[PDB]
């Protein structure tokens, strides 16, 4: 059913979202008061720290 | 553990210290820069009439002209239109407004 | 609905057999509904083992 997906290290049944915003920022959530600006490096995947 | 002296290096280049080619002469056609979406900081808009959330319009406001803009502007064409009252000297009673 | 904000989706994430069956080992107390076992269930009269 394509309906089991992935997460960093558990089963969800949605795909990990990412949003992009105006000024170029990445985060989880439309609204930028809140998503906990998403981060990378040395690891990939885009790991929020 | 923990007890260093520390040395302050800076990157020392042509782009660091300034002035980007001196040119001194001048009479040298440059190159411009990219985009640089980070200056646009005019006003935004959400409109996007074409669906695509992919794309964010960004209009510059405070463009708006002078009245010796428009005056020019009009001025510059050769056949224009313009109707006015309260002129000097003639229509200044303005019984009449469409003169053109 | 703000169109000042665009949403990327990360795919290719599809979930593997073995990986289903080792997110439901992980938590203790699942439910597992199976038919065509090996051994037991092999004619696969019932289908509802649970």
């Amino acid at each position: 059913a394509d309906t089991a997906y992935m997460s960093n290290g558990v089963l969800s049944d949605t795909p990990p979202t990412y949003y992009a915003q105006a000024d170029g920022s990445i985060t989880t959530t439309e609204d930028a008061a809140a998503g906990k600006l998403v981060y990378k490096g040395s690891d990939g995947k885009l790991t929020t720290d | 553990d923990g007890q260093t002296i520390t040395i302050d290096l800076k990157k020392i280049d042509s782009d660091t210290l300034g002035l980007n080619g001196f040119n001194v002469n001048g009479k040298g056609e440059t190159a411009n820069t990219a985009a640089t979406l980070k200056d646009m900081s005019g006003f935004t808009a959400a409109a996007a009439p074409g669906g695509t959330v992919g794309v964010t319009q960004y209009t510059d406001k405070s463009a708006v002209a002078s009245s010796v803009d428009i005056l020019n502007a009009v001025a510059g064409a050769d056949g224009n239109k313009v109707t006015t009252s309260a002129d000097v000297g003639f229509g200044t009673p303005a019984a009449a407004v469409t003169y053109t």
